């Protein structure tokens, strides 16, 4: 799936 | 003597012009703090930006080496050490951070102790050594006194929410932060502003406000030189286009991958989203990790099989994923794949529900589109996006 | 010489036991503050709770009279006067409040001035002398320095949002409040805690978290003696049952109406919701206001006609409301009625949309029930409630 | 319709 980060 | 001081003296005896360049770069009024820094052990600049700006401008290729050595020589009771911890954590320089944490927790300065313990909660939570309930308990046990660690305690929960696909609390936690309460440490306040820009970028991404997502990432890019923030800004811009513009999605991911170069953790975010992008747009994939037993990687193997018409094998692999621990956002993806394989409206409805539960307003479009094609009322599908 | 001081002496004339009763009621350690208060002009208690508790205990029937005279004789530069303004606003004693505001704005005490200006923004917004954008700009221009008025500035926006059917900002504003920042004034902190319980109860009501809605209203009721907070807590509890339990809804509205007795503004909330309740459950309805030109009242006349199967008359009155200015929550009700009259799915879809726009997760059940009866997919209707 | 207050 899609991964995210900040 | 720390390596940075040795190099600066070496270089300065060849070129006395460097004094004015470093003074200006470091944001000093005059050269005197820099004289003191070079000649007297343990003299720190008032703002940690002074030493970082010099290292980045004069020694860009040796930043890690020099900053590691500088940070691990600091008196851990100082403002400088507290700033160095934020530097190390912001950059994900874990070996610097963990050494600072360990010696800050033991020291007699109450502020340095507080910073050490709170960053430690973040490190433990992010590694999965504690869960979010233990993290919260540890925050409460700390009896936090500084405005900055009160804010950081909210941020570490925001990072965990983003990583665990639990988006709803992030905007609530954001409302509890007031950066204007940070008074003593401009270096840290500035770092936190960049953190908040990248967090806000993600918050707006997940709310399907793509223009604001992009605006906040661009703000972070315009005001940082930290690889970590650049990486996540380009990543989030790329994701903002993942459903709407293949070329701009890919472009931003390739940029970010070039910023990530030589940090496998950072590079992996791009490879994962490039895998997804190519699968979602039905292109031949060059990005998939066939060896990984991370659920998100295994999902892309399956999506590829679906595009290659290998539905029976995709279904067998998807069944193996039902045995695995997954977050709510990951389950959104799971049920969407299941739907594509089985053609069951049930699986698309579940996909919708999981995306609602994770408060993902971007990804929810995927199962909604499939339900529209399968004859569900378009008006109701539109209302579900509100 | 204030009336309260005179009444006490006259009563104490015939009963010296009253002295000890008052000291305990006022939360005093010893009688000395009370001797000082009775005998010497301008002697205020440390906390305003002291005089309020006395007046309520000894003189419940004379509260307004005595407090009007007491509050109007306060030195407006004092903590006592600032507490009195909160008292007056919490109780909606507008004549006391506006007189205190007007003299506080003119005084040379910066805290009293700030309180006067910020309560004035609230008063202007609630009367419709300004709109919410001017109220926001006025807050920004005021450059508030106290934790109290920073919080009050958030509360006045929350009250307006609730009154105008714009529920989405309320939870966001709530997250910005930290009552622990109020240090000077225990009376005011306490009053704000009650305010926030009742506001939070409404926040949860509109989020369809009924249990928490009830929790916070019942909490306010458990420890308050202020009519205003009793009224709105029972009102919110009765609304929490309006779609699920006729008898408990009515019970809570009737208790509340009994606490509202003698205040037409407060009574009108209960009359309005009792009208809605009885219409929604198709019961005999003594509560309807046939004379009013308020949209909400005109809606109940229409709903009664719908229950009498007088659809042609209902439609003629509904059409008159299409010329009227209505908030988005009122429009949800409008289109619900329209649906009941016309049997058009479209009107129920618009009802759903307006409830989404106002972030009313409670009332949205009404049009969704009708769409389920008209054969729309229950699964999609369930997803719309999430 | 329904009214509210705090």
């Amino acid at each position: 799936g899609v991964v995210r980060g900040a | 003597m720390e390596l940075i001081r040795i190099a600066m003296k070496k270089d300065l005896e060849n070129d006395n012009s460097l004094m004015n360049k470093w003074a200006t770069v470091a944001g000093l009024k005059n050269p005197n703090p820099l004289y003191d820094f070079l000649n007297h052990d343990g003299k720190t600049f008032n703002e940690f930006s002074s030493i970082v700006n010099i290292v980045k401008s004069q020694y860009p290729d040796r930043e890690y080496e020099l900053m590691k050595d500088y940070c691990l020589n600091l008196d851990v009771k100082t403002k400088a050490a507290r700033s160095a911890l934020e530097y190390a954590d912001a950059n994900m320089f874990f070996e610097i951070e963990d050494a600072l944490i360990d010696s800050m927790i033991s020291c007699s300065n109450m502020k340095s102790k507080e910073y050490g313990k709170v960053y430690k909660i973040h490190r433990e939570l992010s590694k999965g050594e504690i869960d979010v309930f233990e993290a919260s308990a540890n925050i409460g046990k700390q009896r936090i006194k500084t405005a900055e660690m009160n804010i950081f305690s909210k941020m570490l929960l925001m990072y965990d929410c983003l990583n665990k696909g639990n988006f709803a609390p992030m905007m609530l936690l954001f409302q509890q932060i007031d950066l204007s309460e940070i008074k003593e440490n401009r270096y840290l306040k500035n770092s936190f502003e960049t953190r908040i820009n990248v967090l806000l970028s993600n918050i707006y991404l997940n709310e399907n406000n793509l223009e604001l997502c992009r605006e906040y990432a661009q703000k972070a890019i315009s005001s940082t030189d930290t690889q970590r923030f650049l990486v996540f800004s380009y990543l989030t811009i790329g994701t903002s286009y993942i459903f709407s513009d293949f070329n701009l999605s890919k472009q931003n991911y390739l940029i970010g991958l070039k910023f990530a170069k030589g940090n496998p953790g950072f590079e992996e975010f791009f490879k994962r989203n490039l895998s997804f992008l190519n699968n979602f747009w039905n292109k031949e994939n060059e990005w998939i990790n066939y060896d990984s037993d991370a659920v998100t990687d295994m999902q892309e193997v399956i999506f590829e099989l679906i595009n290659h018409k290998e539905l029976s094998k995709a279904l067998q692999l998807l069944n193996k994923l039902e045995e695995r621990d997954q977050n709510e956002n990951e389950l959104g993806f799971h049920y969407y794949l299941k739907g594509l394989i089985t053609n069951e409206k049930e699986a698309f409805f579940k996909s919708v529900e999981y995306f609602k539960a994770s408060q993902d307003k971007l990804s929810i479009k995927m199962p909604l589109i499939q339900l529209e094609k399968m004859g569900e009322n378009p008006r109701l599908l539109k209302i579900i996006t509100m």
